[PDB]
RNA sequence: AGGGGAUCGAAGAUGAUCAGAUACCGUCGUAGUCUUAACCAUAAACUAUGCCGACUAGGGAUCGGGUGGUGUUUUUUUAAUGACCCACUCGGCACCUUACGAGAAAUCAAAGUCUUUGGGUUCUGGGGGGAGUAUGGUCGCAAGGCUGAAACUUAAAGGAAUU
């Protein structure tokens, strides 16, 4: 369906390999097994970045299908994805939930942090398990940045990527932001990359 | 297989099992042993007549304090002596 | 007056939904009882149980009151609300709200041939709550609702007019009996019959078609 | 009702293990049910080590250790604050400290 | 997984599985043609021979019984089938 | 009274009954 | 021991339907299992089913379309007369309109409605809906 | 269903799980509907036309929602080779 | 026993939230500000509210205080997180791979300057 | 019924405590505790969970057997057998997570595949007491075991959880 421009370019694979997004966990769960490619000695399993890129483009095709960009919710409790989710919030509509989730944000329609969105994207099904459980009450589809050990409970679209490296978390959010800009008029030509490199999606120190 | 046999040729086992287990029922035990005909003041009848032997003042069970005004009756067809209630306000002066 | 706060409320208030069947079709969660009032104006309700529940405290028992309320028109909708409150009237009023928020559809069918309008249940169905299991069996025309008075009232408010009912467990536990019966009529659309095997083109929810008038700035 | 899945002990596959006697009261205890603590003390103290160090031949010789395995019944262990009765969820934890 | 091809599993999956638990059960054992050091006679040997198989030349041991596959006598040469 | 002391009292009572039945025979 | 291979097969299919799987393996694949599955296949309750021929007794992989609610056996195979067929369909089937009691009859293994058209009766095998 | 003279008499017709064909009930609050935007030439989302899949609450509760969505998208060409029929 | 209650604390936070430019680091003029930017029904409560406000400002000057987001420290946060570390940390520094991950690039067919390296067992 | 009888120790003795203490505590101490040849046949003999068979979810560890590493130990030129490591597999004692599913709940991978009720088969229960009593039979040297009522009496007894 998608043309040849919708493929893993060498420069896209350059960023994924340089950000260690292909380094999976050492304990693969049975649901994340289709993303295992010749598990490496020293224990680390290697993620199929081609299968990752296909999932990331499909995730974008769901994100760039909600008519109103504001009621797309992107969630990252962990500090590594905190700046990535906020920059994703700035570039797109994407009302962010960075830090604590405040239980009762998808239910409990009277809270200040109440949101009633069409789609939630969480950086971690383990660290954002409250939001996923919350989404299961009000029919919210979920896209989760999943490693090979993170659970796939109520996760419709899992993106197989490393969850430990701050480079990996910032890049996947940056790549997801680029594609949803690409499938719209903000980034009219797909072959041309942005004017700003990915390192503003990375958690900085101190 | 939930206990009981399910064989198509196990009717005897199921019939004897029900026959033996029906003896745990009070009405079946009472009827088949014939306790009403044998160990009962009446002889299995609804009513029985008898001669009054004495008037009794039965102190009611707690938590009720009263006197129930019963009588001692010796049945005619048995000779068994039983206690009977006089069921209305007064009416013990009628019995004699 | 009512000011909506949810997307479903703000979109029902604008008149973009005129029937409750769309919400049932797209499984949309209902959070405001005003949505049920707007879409089902003729929703008669009868309180069915008032019992006092006591919580022991150092200075005597603190007594509240639990109200069981069933809402529903006689055309395929029922709701069941359980609510405890200090006051009897407050428990009834808040129980009416929860019963309206629990409004579900029932499937009505024919015991035999499909002559006329549906009069019974499409299939047998069972619901369980606690030890109480309520089984509902399709009945021919003129049989009436063969049920206990509590189960009968829920089914009269369902629109079904011909049913056979079988029950088990401690049926005197009224809240569990009605909840078990409410689950059985909820499961009636859960069953898949051959006349529902034909595939459908999966319609898009109204929350995206009419998404311009949701969550206004 | 049942309090513990491991009924009160560590015995699944045996039927009988062996009785051991409590140190404090000499109650017969199944060996797996007994609360067992290893007793490792210095031969002297924490404060008299220096006192023996300058009052002994063979300077800094060994400072030996005293070794003992203590077997307690349930009541003696509880009374001596060895196991310290826990909550219903916290008693499922099997970690030593 | 709720969707998989029970008629065409991967050959690696069936290799890991037990010999009785494959789609069609079959032996994982084989037969061997052994070259005894003394001469050039061929004695067919089962992989799990479970007995001290002998030729007519080296009449001591051509394989050693074990709990599983037989242990060929440390000086021989063998080929499968 | 636990069942076993009720059991012990009944067992001792039973062999008082079959001891007095021994004299009567 | 394995008393009813048909009960083993239908239990495997029920557990596969409940878990949402679209396939299930069946061992050891008797003729009754093949005949029972063909009635299911005829009425759309299952999809394809293939028979692995090992030389022992065969294996079956059935393709499940998700349209089947329950398929049990009635053990023992009670003798069913023409008048008793309606009593069995009332007890086991959810509705009068759909579902089928499967019978083994000298005319062949068939559902209860086909048994009425041929006016035959025999022993009951199971049910499907 | 329908009565004798046609005229379908049924409150509504329920959706089905695109993975397991189960009926999505009105109380199935874990069930979701996934809309994927169809893409024209030179990569635009075409706002309005979607490829839609429905996943029931049970499949997502059991964790196979990702794998089921991988299969349905691959069957419709939305994914190329991520999903494998054999394991 | 001098722990300020929620009435003092919530009013002090709400005051700094919308009046940070007007305020200072002196309670003597902070108390005067309170009467003419807020309605306090007593002088003792005003001194408590203004006193904790000055204590809040003394903490704000040396590092931020969580829960208070006035104007000035907000736009400082956008000018700081807008920083991107030059052009590095993903640009090539000369891309090292193992044999297994090099096979990904082979299986995808892509041609990149890969360098297979030996890892410890 | 013989042997043996150190220790502890129903009985018993004695010193304390206590209002009393024929209990706990202390000190002795017969039978017993050990064994041989016979009896007994009972335990909270328990997982309070019959046996056989099939299926339904994830994980790590462990015991025994096996299979494969161009693995380590014997790093001594391409380095036996055991020991260990890694990946599988069969069988076993168990465990952890979750609750598909079940349950009244506690909880449970069986206590699941149960009103959508049927894989095969054995045994047992029918409110609480009276009562495992009386009587009869049978076994036993005895203690007792197995079997096993009725009259009568009663509105609860009981299970799990909440405050
Ligand atoms: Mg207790
Ligand atoms: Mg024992
Ligand atoms: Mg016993
Ligand atoms: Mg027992
Ligand atoms: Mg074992
Ligand atoms: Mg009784």
């Amino acid at each position: 369906s998608l043309p040849a421009t919708f493929d893993l370019t060498p420069e896209d694979a350059q960023l994924l390999l340089a950000a260690n997004t292909h380094l999976g966990a050492r304990n693969v769960q049975v649901h994340q097994e289709p993303y295992v490619f010749n598990a490496r000695p020293d224990g680390v399993h290697v993620i199929n970045v081609g299968k990752t890129w296909e999932k990331l483009v499909l995730a974008a095709r769901i994100i760039a299908a909600i008519p109103n960009p504001e009621d797309v919710v992107a969630i990252s409790s962990r500090t590594f994805g905190q700046r990535a989710v906020l920059k994703f919030a700035a570039h797109t509509g994407a009302t962010p939930i960075a830090g604590r989730f405040t239980p009762g944000s998808f239910t409990n329609y009277i809270t200040r942090s109440f949101k009633e969105p069409r789609l939630v994207i969480v950086t971690d099904p383990r660290s954002d398990a409250q939001a996923i459980k919350e989404a299961s009450y009000v029919n919210i589809p979920v896209i989760a940045l999943t490693d090979l050990d993170s659970p796939s409970e109520f996760v419709d679209v899992a993106i197989p990527c490393n969850n430990r490296g701050k480079h990996s978390i910032g890049l996947i959010w940056y790549l997801l932001a680029r594609e949803v800009l690409r499938l719209r008029g903000a980034l009219v030509d797909r072959t041309q990359p942005w004017s700003i490199m990915p390192d503003l999606y990375f958690y900085r120190d101190p | 297989g939930k206990g009981k046999p399910r064989g198509l040729n196990s009717a005897r086992k199921l019939r004897v099992h029900r026959r033996n287990n029906r003896w745990a029922e009070n009405n079946y035990k009472k009827r088949l042993l014939g306790t009403a005909f044998k160990s009962s003041p009446f002889g299995g009848s609804s009513h029985a007549k008898g001669i009054v032997l004495e008037k009794l003042g039965i102190e009611s069970k707690q938590p009720n304090s009263a006197i129930r005004k019963c009588v001692r009756v010796q049945l005619i067809k048995n000779g068994k002596k039983v206690t009977a209630f006089v069921p209305n306000d007064g009416c013990l002066n009628f019995v004699d | 007056g009512w000011v909506p706060v949810t997307k479903l409320g703000r979109l029902v208030k604008a008149g973009k939904i005129t029937t409750i069947e769309e919400i049932f079709l797209h499984s949309l969660p209902v959070k405001e009882f005003q949505i049920i009032d707007t879409l089902l104006p003729g929703l008669q309700d009868e309180v069915m149980n008032i019992k006092p529940v006591q919580k022991q405290t150092r200075a005597g028992q603190r007594t509240r009151f639990k109200a069981v309320v069933v809402v529903g028109d006689s055309n395929g909708h029922v709701g069941l609300g359980i609510k405890t409150a200090k006051e009897v009237a407050g428990a009834i009023r808040a129980g009416i709200i929860i019963a309206k928020l629990s409004v579900i559809p029932i499937r009505r069918g024919y015991w035999g041939t499909n002559l006329g309008q549906p009069h019974s249940l499409a299939t047998k169905t069972t619901g369980k709550c606690g030890s109480v299991t309520v089984r509902l069996i399709p009945a021919p025309r003129g049989s009436g609702i063969v049920a206990s008075p509590a189960v009968k009232k829920l089914l009269q408010l369902a629109g079904v007019e011909d049913v056979y009912t079988q029950s088990n467990g401690k049926t005197r536990t009224l809240e569990n009996t009605l909840k078990a019966a409410f689950v059985a009529i909820g499961n009636t659309y859960g069953f898949l019959t051959p006349n529902l095997w034909a595939e459908q083109p999966l319609p898009v929810s109204p929350l995206d078609i009419y998404s311009d008038e949701a969550s206004a700035q | 009702p049942k309090k513990r899945a491991s009924n009160g002990r560590n015995k699944k596959g045996r039927g009988h293990v062996k009785p051991v006697r409590c140190v404090n009261c000499s109650k017969s205890i199944p060996k797996d049910k007994a609360i067992k603590r290893m007793a490792i003390r210095n031969i002297v103290e924490a404060a008299a080590v220096r006192d023996l160090s300058e009052a002994s031949v063979y300077p800094e010789y060994a400072l030996p250790k005293t070794y003992n395995k203590l077997h307690y019944c349930v009541s003696c262990a509880i009374h001596a604050r060895i196991v310290r009765v826990r909550s219903r969820e916290d008693r499922k934890n099997r970690a030593p400290p | 997984v709720l969707v998989q091809d029970l008629l065409h599993p991967t050959a690696a999956s069936e290799a890991r599985k037990h010999k009785l638990k494959t789609l069609v059960q079959g032996p994982r054992s084989y037969f061997l043609d052994v070259k005894c050091p003394g001469c050039l006679n061929i004695t067919t040997v089962f992989s799990h021979a479970q007995t001290a198989v002998t030729c007519e030349s080296c009449s001591t041991i051509l394989c050693t019984p074990t709990g599983g596959k037989a242990k060929l006598s440390e000086g021989t040469s063998f080929r499968r089938k | 009274m636990r069942a076993k002391w009720r059991k012990k009292r009944t067992r001792r009572l039973k062999r008082k009954r079959r001891k007095v039945r021994a004299r009567s025979k | 021991t394995r008393s009813s291979v048909l009960a083993d097969a239908l239990n495997a299919i029920n557990n596969a339907e409940k878990t949402g799987k679209r396939q299930v393996l069946i061992r050891p694949s008797s003729k009754v299992i093949i005949k029972f599955l063909q009635v299911m296949q005829k009425h759309g309750y299952i999809g394809e089913f293939e028979y692995i021929d090992d030389h022992r007794s065969g294996k079956i992989v059935v393709q499940l379309n998700g349209r089947l609610n329950k398929c049990g056996v009635i053990s023992p195979r009670f003798n069913v007369k023409i008048g008793d067929i309606e009593k069995w369909t009332a007890n086991l089937l959810p509705a009068r309109q759909f579902g089928y009691v499967i019978l083994t009859t000298s005319a062949g293994i068939m559902d209860h409605e086909e048994a009425r058209r041929k006016h035959v009766s025999g022993k009951i095998l199971g049910f499907v809906y | 269903m329908e009565n004798d003279k046609g005229q379908l008499v049924e409150l509504y017709v329920p959706r089905k799980c695109s993975a397991t064909n189960r009926i999505i009930k009105a109380d199935d609050h874990a069930s979701v509907q996934i809309n994927v935007a169809k893409v024209d030439e030179e990569g635009r989302a075409i706002p309005g036309e979607y490829v839609t899949y429905a996943l029931s609450g049970y499949v997502r509760s059991r964790g196979e929602s990702d794998d089921s969505l991988n299969r349905l998208a691959q069957n419709d060409g939305l994914l190329k080779n991520v999903w494998s029929y054999s394991r | 026993g001098r722990v300020r209650t929620k009435t003092v604390k919530r009013a002090s936070k709400a005051l700094i939230e919308r009046y940070y430019p007007k305020l200072t680091l002196d309670f003597q003029t902070n108390k005067r500000l309170c009467d003419e930017i807020a309605t306090i029904q007593s002088k003792r409560l005003r001194n408590k509210i203004a006193g904790y406000t000055t204590h809040l400002m003394k903490r704000i000057q040396k590092g931020p205080v969580r829960g208070i987001s006035f104007k000035l420290q907000e736009e400082e946060r956008e000018r700081k997180d807008q920083y991107v570390p030059e052009v590095s940390a993903l640009d090539l520094s000369r891309l090292n791979v193992d044999n297994q991950t090099s096979d990904l690039v082979k299986s995808l067919g892509l041609k990149l300057p890969l360098s297979v390296i030996n890892v410890s067992a």
